[PDB]
């Protein structure tokens, strides 16, 4: 059985399949009733644990235990035994859950299931965590004995290698593309001297294949600070009202005078707008003007179910287009002055 | 040959897949048992590399017989044997990419006999197979002689193709780590050089001396040097006249591939092994430690990337054969490449010496330093605009003082 | 020092000849031919190993893949 | 008793020699009554250099002066300070310096003093420049122990306590002066290592892109686990706790240690930094190391800690 | 069926609260704290660890650390 599943890592490492066949055996060895797998990721500085395999049991198949990206459950690592394990970085064995301070019934209301005993451990690459494995619900004894805690560790030594290989392969993927974007942006930046509107259109267009997106947009800001004498007179004479909108951290007013947007699904359809209206499909949400007030890198995960901003639902395009994930960051020019937002 | 409960060799091999795979002990350990299973006398492992666009095979483990220890079968970097890709059975295996075996060497063709004199061995039988990463070959493993028979049968081929799965996995993860190790540095040097070339406008000499000083660590080399050519195409009228009238006979030296005189007016060199000593030498003499070998004045003409493997044994260039320092430091590897400036004109020559691991330069160290010089060649737009500004301003001042 | 190869002081070769030096690269075309063979570790990078941007523009009819002949 | 040989070393510009002064002048051989003889020139030079460096960095940081007329004053200074003698502060200097410091523009630069290099004690000095410029000024002892000068050579100090014979050596903290450490390595009984708590967002003088806390940790780890000093013990000292108390609220700890989380207090991060400075020791239980906080200019804590240190040296 | 997690709309979460966003990257350094005990894949790259210089120049006495204090 071990020589098989080593014959399966010959080419195109299959993270999902081999771990499934390891778990189907580890569930039978321990006399447990269920098993699981949680993945680790970081969004805007905070860490969290998603779900990748749920309710694996000895006679199930791969199609009924693989969780797509939409039917997920995300746990911050200050809630539950999973969070406690991923924070302390040590094995945990819980004979009864009625006493442990760290426990959550959130996952028991959705699935209609009751848990009594728990056994979990992390999986480490150097000093980092990569995943967490659980062995809920033992069938014969009152709780897991002490002799199983060594079978667990000595049998997960093979799955540790596969998960480390997967994690390493993923890091090779995201560093190949960082060299290419820099090289092919320098190539089109050092061609000639030009104004700002043309550099950001030549350089953002020739790397559209490495960025794996469907739409992205760039907005430019005005750079004039002090007004003229013949414009400050009406304010001081009661003719008009003073400005009351948002202000860039160095005092300027926030108004966009150009918007370059790209569409990359179906048609290329590059566009330029000389003066954006009050409701463009980019400026309407309000994120590009909240980023300019205070320079922040923002990362929203479920856009249609958010409250601070307003990403109205219903397709913007005939083909059917719903925003689900958004990222936006400012552009600074070595003098700590914002110049645009992407 | 074996029994069924007797196959606990599988467990013995799995026991080492625990942590910190050194990628050298594991291969040795699997070979030391594959030697017993096949009933062979010797085994060996050749590794694959490419220099100058031409492939090569270099030995990494040699004479790994039964009941041997690791320290007497590991080949040092400077005691190797290098084979071209067309000579010998190893070359044939690498070209065809399929397992082969010869019942008798003497009758068979393209069997070389170079090693049989150095190592005084007879090599009556050979059986070899390659290991692939998918469209690419990563190493070759060979077995020589048989313990008590005519030749290897088919059952031995079955045994080898069964027990090679534990090495196809070890050798492939040792290859990915190298690619990751090179991509990281290629990203970092571009980012950090872009930090320093966008800080201020200035002349060419300062820009190169601020962009090459920041990346000492990422290029693990002992010494490297950069030389700058002169860009004066055509001289004035009062300098041509002495030639056309019968004095100062005309120039005789070399010329760039667009017509010019090869003259180095500035040379920058860095020393990073003993103690950091950055120097700048204007109008260098023709016996400076970089210009004596004649390599940087040969790259400027042809414009070819040149890679040399064993300098004290090369005949065409005549390097030095004695230490150049109080401590014993001698040249062993060299790599040189030109710098172009968006109009296919050569503007300088860069040279790197003595990689810090004892091993020669290869493909993954050619691409990195080719990208570095491409970026440096593209970045010469800024120093020209400095001159254009410093001329426009003065011309404006003169014409504004004429109206007063 | 046996060294297992009986050689010390520098690498040795079976044959020697005049040196050959590599040539630069100028054109730097973007696209690549279609991919064949077994995959292996270290492939499937999105930006690389592809022609243009997407399949749909290359073959506009390919969108109607699931449909039968009659339509 | 028979002999005691102490060596003082640590990161450069950490207040090693301030302890030498705070011991010798305070306790043995008496204080220096005629302190002005050196302190006049020393403090004048420090106060001039600080306000020269701030205005030199004003242009680099692009901060613009609070008032238009100020733009004149600085220029005059940068011309009239060149041809002046040393240890003299004429009224033409003091007037310009006080007028310049009386601005809301220089405060903007002084708030961000991490980017460039200035002496730390200068912030205390210049505010009372008039007290210096008045004739007959003899400095106070607290003002005496806040002077600054580059400890360069090897100097022998003889402390006295517990009826012992003491010999204290100290050395320069720059990279070049580190060669001289080898001579005094042989035949020692204890070693003292100094760390500055405030320097978690600064850069080295020699190298502009190296942090200071990392430099101190790499220096410590080398000799901490070495076998040359296996027999002897090591005593760790932490200085500049006052500026640490001031600054620790202003800026996060993420810049120096990337993965820290929480809220910073004068004591929450102290154990963080101490445990990270002591984990580097290899022999966990074979040998032990002790570290104490210290304000070098003060005398109360010096008396509190130095006698305990000497007692612990005696106990073994 | 229902993908075994019984949720079909989108990612659900136990906690609730105000969003928190990241700060920009202002200052950079070439230095890292000294290494910890255990290492894994991808933690040996030259130039990405240490202070950018060999330990000899920072600590000259460590050069001939083989010989003891007798000489
Ligand atoms: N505010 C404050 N400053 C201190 C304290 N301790 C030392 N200093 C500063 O440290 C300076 C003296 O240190 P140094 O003269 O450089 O002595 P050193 O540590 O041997 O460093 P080098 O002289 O360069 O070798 C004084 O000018 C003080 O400003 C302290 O506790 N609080
Ligand atoms: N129904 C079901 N619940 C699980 C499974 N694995 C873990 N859990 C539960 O999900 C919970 C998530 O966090 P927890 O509160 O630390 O304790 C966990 C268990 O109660 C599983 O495979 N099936
Ligand atoms: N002494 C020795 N020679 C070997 C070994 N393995 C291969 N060779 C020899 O090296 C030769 C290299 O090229 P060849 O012509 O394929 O035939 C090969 C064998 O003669 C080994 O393990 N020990």
């Amino acid at each position: 059985a071990l020589f098989e599943l080593v014959q399966d890592m010959q080419e195109n490492v299959n993270m999902e399949r081999v771990v499934f066949k390891i778990l189907r055996r580890l569930c039978s060895i321990l006399h447990a009733d269920r098993c699981s797998l949680f993945m680790y990721r970081q969004r805007n500085g905070v860490a969290e644990l998603a779900t990748r395999l749920f309710s694996v049991q000895p006679d199930s198949v791969l199609e009924d235990c693989l969780v797509p990206p939409d039917s997920e459950i995300v746990f911050p690592l200050d809630i539950g035994v999973v969070g406690h394990v991923a924070q302390t970085k040590k094995m945990v064995n819980v004979q009864d859950v009625m006493e442990c301070p760290h426990f959550s019934s959130f996952a028991d209301e959705l699935t209609d299931y009751v848990t009594r005993n728990i056994l979990a451990t992390p999986i480490m690459n150097g000093k980092d965590v990569v995943a967490v494995i659980m062995a809920v619900n033992k069938l014969d004894g009152p709780c897991f004995t002490s002799e199983d805690e060594d079978v667990f560790l000595k049998y997960l030594n093979f799955g540790t290698l596969n998960l480390k290989i997967y994690h390493l392969s993923y890091l090779h993927n995201c560093e190949t593309r960082r060299g290419q974007v820099l090289l092919w942006s320098a190539n089109k930046v050092f061609e000639e001297l030009t104004d700002i509107e043309r550099q950001f259109h030549k350089a953002f267009y020739t790397v559209r294949a490495y960025l794996n997106c469907d739409r992205y947009s760039v907005g430019l800001l005005d750079m004039t600070k002090e007004k003229e004498f013949f414009d400050v007179w009406p304010v001081l004479m009661g003719e008009a009202q003073a400005y009351s909108g948002p202000r860039t951290p160095d005092g300027r007013e926030i108004l966009f005078y150009k918007v370059i947007d790209y569409i990359l699904h179906g048609k290329e359809d590059i566009k330029v707008i000389p003066s954006p209206p009050a409701d463009h499909w980019a400026l309407a949400s309000g994120l590009p003007t909240y980023v300019a007030e205070s320079g922040f890198i923002c990362n929203i995960m479920n856009a249609p179910a958010d409250e601070m901003f307003n990403f109205q639902e219903g397709p913007l395009d005939d083909s059917g287009w719903i925003v689900k994930n958004v990222l936006s960051m400012p552009i600074v020019n070595k003098k700590e002055e914002i110049v645009g937002v992407a | 040959l074996n029994s069924v409960e007797e196959s606990e060799i599988i467990f013995d091999l799995l026991r080492d897949f625990q942590d910190n795979l050194q990628a050298e002990k594991c291969v040795f350990n699997v070979m030391k048992k594959l030697c017993f299973l096949l009933q062979a006398d010797r085994m060996s492992l050749f590794m694959y590399r490419a220099r100058n666009g031409i492939a090569e095979l270099a030995t990494r483990l040699f004479n790994v017989h039964k009941d041997a220890v690791l320290e007497e079968c590991l080949v040092a970097p400077d005691s190797e044997i290098v084979f071209p890709l067309d000579m010998g059975v190893v070359g044939h295996v690498a070209l065809s990419k399929k397992i082969v075996n010869v019942p008798n060497t003497e009758e068979d063709e393209h069997f070389c006999d170079f090693v049989d004199t150095l190592t005084e061995y007879q090599t009556k039988n050979i059986l070899a197979s390659p290991i692939m990463n998918g469209k690419d070959v990563v190493a070759i493993i060979m077995v020589v002689n048989k313990v008590d028979g005519p030749h290897f049968t088919e059952n031995d081929e079955e045994i080898l193709l069964k027990y090679l799965n534990f090495a196809n996995l070890i050798m492939k993860v040792f290859h990915l780590s190298y690619l990751h190790n090179c991509e990281t540095r290629r990203g970092q040097i571009l980012l950090w050089s872009g930090s320093k070339v966008f800080e201020e406008l200035t002349d060419i000499e300062r820009q190169f001396h601020k962009a090459l000083y920041t990346v000492r660590a990422f290029l693990n080399c002992d010494r490297y040097s950069v030389g700058l050519l002169d860009m004066t195409k055509q001289k004035e009228f009062f300098d041509v006249w002495p030639v056309l009238m019968g004095e100062a006979p005309p120039y005789a030296g070399p010329r760039t591939p667009d017509g010019r005189e090869i003259n180095f007016y500035k040379v920058i060199d860095y020393i990073l092994h003993g103690k950091e000593d950055i120097k700048v030498i204007p109008n260098p003499p023709p016996d400076h430690w970089a210009l004596v070998s004649g390599l940087p004045t040969y790259v400027a003409q042809n414009g070819l990337i040149c890679n040399i493997m064993n300098a004290p044994s090369e005949d065409f260039f005549a390097f030095q054969k004695e230490p150049l320092d109080e401590s014993g430091w001698m040249i062993k590897n060299v790599l040189s490449m030109p710098i172009v400036n968006k109009k296919e004109e050569i503007v300088g020559v860069a040279t790197f010496y003595n990689r810090k691991d004892g091993k020669p330069f290869d493909e993954m160290d050619e691409t990195l330093m080719e990208s570095l010089t491409q970026f440096l060649g593209w970045s010469v737009l800024n120093p020209d605009t400095y001159e254009l500004m410093n001329k426009l301003e003065n011309r404006k001042d003169i014409f504004q003082d004429m109206v007063k | 020092i046996r060294s297992a190869t009986r050689v010390m002081g520098g690498p040795v070769t079976p044959r020697k000849g005049p040196p050959k030096f590599k040539q630069r690269q100028t054109r730097q075309f973007k696209s690549k031919p279609p991919k064949k063979g077994v995959q292996g570790f270290g492939d499937d990078i999105p930006g690389m190993e592809g022609l243009g941007t997407d399949i749909t523009v290359i073959c506009p009819w390919e969108a109607f893949n699931h449909l039968e002949l009659h339509e | 008793a028979r002999t005691v040989k102490l060596l003082l070393l640590g990161a450069g510009e950490s207040g090693k020699s301030t302890i030498v002064k705070q011991m010798k002048i305070i306790h043995q051989d008496g204080y220096s009554l005629e302190e002005c003889l050196e302190f006049i020139a020393i403090i004048y030079g420090n106060t001039l250099q600080s306000i020269l460096a701030i205005v030199r960095a004003m242009t680099t940081l692009n901060i613009q002066y609070g008032d238009s007329a100020r733009q004149d004053d600085a220029r005059k200074l940068m011309h009239m300070a060149d041809t002046i003698e040393e240890g003299t502060m004429p009224k033409e200097m003091s007037d310009i310096i006080q007028r310049l410091w009386k601005d809301s523009g220089i405060q903007a630069c002084f708030d961000r003093a991490s980017e460039y290099q200035l002496n730390d004690s200068a912030g205390y000095y210049l505010s009372d420049l008039e007290r210096l410029v008045t004739p007959g000024y003899v400095p106070t002892e607290q003002d005496v122990l806040r002077s600054c000068v580059k400890t360069t050579g090897i100097i022998e100090t003889q402390f006295s306590f517990k009826d012992l014979n003491f010999r204290m050596f100290d050395v320069g903290g720059l990279r070049s002066e580190r060669k001289k450490w080898i001579h005094c390595f042989e035949g020692v009984t204890a070693i003292i290592f100094c760390v500055a708590l405030s320097d978690y967002d600064m850069v080295l003088v020699e190298d502009d892109e190296v942090n200071r806390m990392h430099e101190s940790m790499h220096l410590f780890n080398s000799i901490c686990n070495n076998k040359w000093f296996t027999d002897t013990s090591i005593i760790l000292f932490l200085n500049k706790k006052d500026l640490f108390e001031e600054k620790i609220k202003k800026s996060p700890l993420s810049i120096c240690f990337p993965d820290y989380a929480g809220s910073n207090t004068y004591e929450e991060a102290g154990n963080y930094i101490k445990v990270q400075f002591l984990e580097l020791n290899m022999r966990r239980d074979v040998k032990e190391i002790y570290s104490h906080m210290t304000c070098a200019t003060d005398t109360q804590n010096v008396k509190f800690v130095f006698d305990a240190v000497t007692d612990i040296i005696i106990k073994e």
